């Protein structure tokens, strides 16, 4: 007889409209861990205070959704989040311009696309602008 | 900005809160809550697989005795026509095991007049009408002021408790049983201990206790007889913390006191031991709260009947053993099954060719059934076998072939309820 | 021989017409309860001080129907009492405005849908339209 | 926490876990909604499609995700899983949350001066009697919780392209601290991986 | 005296005291002014709300912190002391004035 | 039953102390008000007293016994009524009476 154990646990961000006994269990093992990650679909909505400005009214909500644990790294973070997608899009344009690997022209018309999202607040945009070096 | 929003809400909230406690605390409300909630409680602690059953037959007290006083005689009553009629006087049919009334009765010419009739009834076919005294019987605005009555035995001399004096006397009253204080049914609406949905409901209770869910004791004194019966198949086992009159899981409320915290007892009150025992001698069911806990028990089931004293002689003190005996329910539920067996069994019978000592022969090896005469059965297992010893006698009723005059009598195993005990220190005690 | 109990006592909000011999006893166990009073069908019409305002002439009569245990929570007494469940649609709109859940052109067609009940008492009215925050 | 769980296991020695996605408030929904025990949805899969199924195979132990408090609903709870556990022979095991002390946090036990006095409060009335219980021997609670990521760092704990460096303020709350009741779950594997008994 | 009392001793090893205010005085007025002993405000949580309380607990003992003297007073306070120590089966214990 | 004896466990230890001078001399102010001498001591015990008798220059102080209120009855010098009086003399005890 095998030793088989039943984790049960809030897996999700919300409750499942299926009855308990219709809902159903997940075999896991080493070998299909993350596979079962993507099958179950995780997504969190949810609203943290807006620190990209210095307004205490100002709130960001956000709309991550995870396939692996990988997902939850800062980095994926970043990458669902356009308030700080655009930001991390505007650190690898200044730190090509400050390492001199593009020129000002390749970085003007780089800047434009970065800032075009309209999804941006006007007061982060200028934000990002303000770091620009004057030359 | 929002800060002044939920400021908003909070208002509200009170203000629905506030309205809401109106609807909670309406005595129309909570007399249908009340009914339905502590049926179920009854209900979901019972085990319809050991041949349990229950019926509902919505009836007011007030039409009880419209139909008792509109009929000629009990035999032609309402109630007595689906207790008795179409149960235990019906080939082929069952007999009802008990009746719990969820009434309250005061010393009222009415209530005092509805319970002769449930003890007619109860008698006509063996079984026991259990229900709740009100507050007011002790003359007592609610039970939280037993503490403050110095004697109940006093009391109840005045001219006030004449008929429920005379009523203990009756040869019926062995077929009553009214229970003491009430319990909890619901713990207080609260975020954390009961939250409800959407709306952030915190009931409030004032100052008036009648603003908790209190339940009807008989329900919870149901549930021992049903215990009893789904272990044994018989019910004797219902008067002990150990026996099995023990009520546990009760609804716990804590709340600030003078600066402390307490929890409101699950009964009113918290039921002294010399309180308990006054009650039982004014024949009453008192359902004690184990100080600190969840727990209550029964520590007697004293029916309403008064006990009859005799000379003090070998006889005299037989006669009161014999006739206490009748007075207590633990013993009388023995007496009931005994009846609903007879009936039954002996139907089945009739037509069959039975000479006088045919009947002595074959009712003395059905007896033997439930008796257990060793010199010491396993304690508690005398609980499927409640017989001692029984004995059987059969006469021919004279210029009557065919019919038989039949004697029954049992003596049941004793159930321990108090003992006085003499402490002494001795030099040169035997070792 | 089973061992059965009969429970008596007034189960609904009104004495019946029908004689006591006439009238049926219903068996009940666990697996039924629910369905036991969803058919014996409960009513409660009764009067309550109406403290939604600050009138000691003013009350309240409310007409709850019950069908199991769950309907006496007072969740269900809300959603049957109109002047509750308008102040709980109002609770609710004023919980997704200050948490910015929905914009103040839908706060308001929201807000005069709740508020246009003809069984609300005008000064109900007044004390929910109070609650608004002036923005 | 669940793959924390998992990798420390060994498939290869007769181990398997399921998941099972439910909250404590539905628990309680499912249990107070039957009429029975019997007829819950979760003992229809730990026992009916399990240890009580001809060809089936018997549920070793369940792990709760769960903090549990001294509140009504939680006490109930754990009755009835007291009460599951105790009919298909296999113990519940979860956590307690801080508050079951009367702290803000785990960080304030070195304050507490006598637990077994703290216990002897109303408070804990319910928790009393479920400790006399005879189905409380398939209850199990652990106690202080565990640390399951090292905050960010250049370089203890580097990400790509963004210089991140996490900054965990006075509150602890900001670390990410982990259900022990899987700690005490890899326990039980590694004795069943080893020996076959736990 | 009270605490002198208290850190010589053990709570670990179910040791458990009261505080009860209370003089004399007092003492024979609330004795005095019961019926019967039974019904004294002293019995109530001694006896009744305790040793005669189903799940509760019985008083070991009962510390008085007075001097007697020979006075009346003092001998009728020892003789109700005597009466409900005697049904609660627990020793009342207290001291000699000089006089 | 042990409080009765300097060493059953009726002994009293660690009591305050304070040297002074007397007549050119240092002495302790006595922890009890005197020094009790085992004759004067078996005499309150006679009277029914507790008395706390002081190791003499020490800070340790003992009770020896501890007898009730009660005066024991005396019986007819016979087997049966010397088995009255050591029955009743336990009785008049308290450390029985605790047991």
């Amino acid at each position: 007889l095998p030793l088989k154990v039943l984790m049960l646990g809030d897996f999700t961000g919300q409750e499942d409209a299926r009855p308990l006994e219709q809902r159903a269990p997940i075999n896991v093992d080493k070998a299909n861990f993350n596979e079962v990650m993507a099958q179950q679909n995780l997504k969190v909505t949810l609203t943290a205070a807006d620190k990209l400005s210095a307004d205490p009214n100002a709130t960001m909500n956000v709309s991550l959704q995870f396939k692996n644990l990988n997902d939850f790294s800062p980095e994926s973070v970043v990458n669902q989040v356009p308030e700080l997608k655009k930001l991390l899009e505007l650190r690898s344009a200044l730190n090509a311009l400050k390492g001199p690997l593009g020129n000002l022209p390749a970085f003007r018309k780089k800047l434009q696309a970065l800032l075009a999202d309209e999804d941006g607040r006007k007061a982060l945009i200028k934000e990002l602008g303000l770091t620009e070096e004057t030359k | 900005d929002k800060a002044l929003v939920d400021a908003m809400i909070a208002e509200i909230d009170k203000r629905l809160s506030s309205q809401v406690n109106e609807i909670l605390h309406a005595k129309e409300f909570q007399k249908l809550e009340s009914s339905w909630r502590s049926l179920k409680f009854m209900v979901d602690r019972t085990d319809f697989r050991e041949n349990t059953r229950v019926e509902m037959l919505n009836a007011s007290k007030e039409d009880l005795q419209k139909d008792f006083e509109d009929a000629p005689e009990v035999t032609k009553s309402g109630l007595y026509k689906l207790v008795y009629s179409n149960e235990y006087g019906v080939f082929g049919g069952k007999p009802y095991g008990i009746i719990s009334a969820n009434y309250d009765f005061n010393v009222g010419p009415q209530d005092m007049e509805l319970l002769r009739k449930c003890a007619s009834v109860a008698a006509m076919a063996h079984a026991p009408f259990i229900g709740n005294a009100a507050p007011e019987v002790f003359g007592e605005e609610s039970f939280l002021k037993l503490p403050d009555l110095k004697d109940l035995k006093s009391l109840f001399e005045g001219p006030q408790y004449a008929r429920w004096h005379s009523f203990r006397e009756s040869e019926d009253a062995r077929y009553v049983g009214l229970a003491l204080p009430r319990f909890l049914l619901r713990l207080p609406y609260g975020e954390k201990t009961v939250p409800v949905k959407a709306f952030n409901f915190t009931e409030d209770v004032v100052g008036h206790h009648e603003r908790y869910l209190w339940g009807h004791a008989s329900v919870a004194l149901t549930s021992r007889v049903a215990d009893s019966f789904a272990k044994f198949r018989w019910s004797p086992n219902i008067i002990g913390p150990q026996s099995g009159g023990a009520v546990e899981n009760l609804p716990l409320h804590q709340y600030e006191a003078m600066g402390e915290i307490q929890t409101k007892i699950p009964t009113e009150v918290m039921l002294t031991e010399r309180r308990e025992f006054e009650l039982s001698e004014e024949g009453f069911i008192g359902l004690v709260f184990r100080k600190d806990s969840d727990n209550a028990a029964f520590f007697s089931a004293n029916s309403t009947q008064k006990p009859r004293f005799f000379g003090n002689t070998p006889e005299g003190k037989a006669a009161e053993t014999n006739y206490r005996l009748g007075t207590q329910l633990p013993y009388m539920f023995i007496m009931t099954r005994l009846a609903h067996y007879i009936k039954v069994l002996q139907r089945e019978q009739i037509g069959s060719w039975k000479e006088k000592s045919d009947l002595e022969r074959e009712l003395n090896h059905w007896l033997s059934q439930y008796i257990s005469d060793m010199d010491d059965p396993a304690p508690a297992v005398r609980s499927r076998r409640p017989l001692r010893a029984a004995r059987v006698v059969v006469e021919d009723v004279e210029g009557q072939p065919g019919w038989y005059r039949c004697s029954l009598q049992v003596r049941p195993h004793f159930k321990y309820m108090g003992a006085s005990f003499t402490l002494s220190l001795v030099g040169k005690l035997d070792k």
